């Protein structure tokens, strides 16, 4: 929590065109005409076994 | 134009709609110069970019009626005798090289289709 207060004060002082360069996230076509600028996190689960329905992409690689 | 209609019909689960499209393929197979019609029919059921066949497109998208769609597609390749080439196709890209149809059916936990 004490390091998190340091990060948000360094962010308020750097100028506006630096904030566009150091921006997190990526545009994703979530649904029909819906783009949301999302953040990606990977996981590994060895207990919950189920067939996979409701993915976004069929090809499971890191495309490009 | 026909190739994209089959990939949509198989992914969604369109059982009745699938049958006249394969019949329309049979309509275009009676009429040709007739030189390489076994190699021609593989060209209409395989995406040329990667090598994904319509059987591979079926198993990635599990439907409540995906058991019968596989049963139709195995009957069709038997009648035209490209059954070994159709059931043993592979991807050609670097990221997926060598993946087959039953390699997908095991990961989707489908015991009975396998």
């Amino acid at each position: 929590l004490q390091r998190a207060r340091t990060i948000l004060e360094f962010e308020k002082m750097l100028p506006e065109w630096l904030r566009s360069r150091f921006r997190m996230g990526e545009l994703c076509k979530v649904a029909d005409e819906d783009f949301r600028l999302c953040l990606r996190i990977n996981e590994v689960k060895w207990t919950e076994w189920k067939t996979h329905v409701s993915f976004l992409n069929e090809d499971p690689g890191p495309i490009r | 134009r026909l190739k994209k209609r089959i990939f949509a019909a198989v992914s969604e689960g369109c059982v009745e709609e699938l049958r006249e499209l394969l019949q329309d393929l049979q309509d275009l197979c009676r009429r040709r110069r007739g030189l390489d019609v076994p190699d021609f029919l593989m060209h209409k059921l395989t995406a040329s970019d990667t090598g994904k066949t319509c059987l591979m497109k079926a198993l990635l998208n599990i439907n409540p009626n995906t058991k019968e769609i596989v049963r139709i597609l195995l009957a069709f390749a038997e009648e035209n005798d490209i059954l070994d080439r159709f059931i043993n196709a592979e991807y050609t890209e670097e990221a997926y090289e060598g993946q087959t149809a039953l390699n997908i059916a095991i990961e989707r936990r489908q015991g009975d289709i396998t």
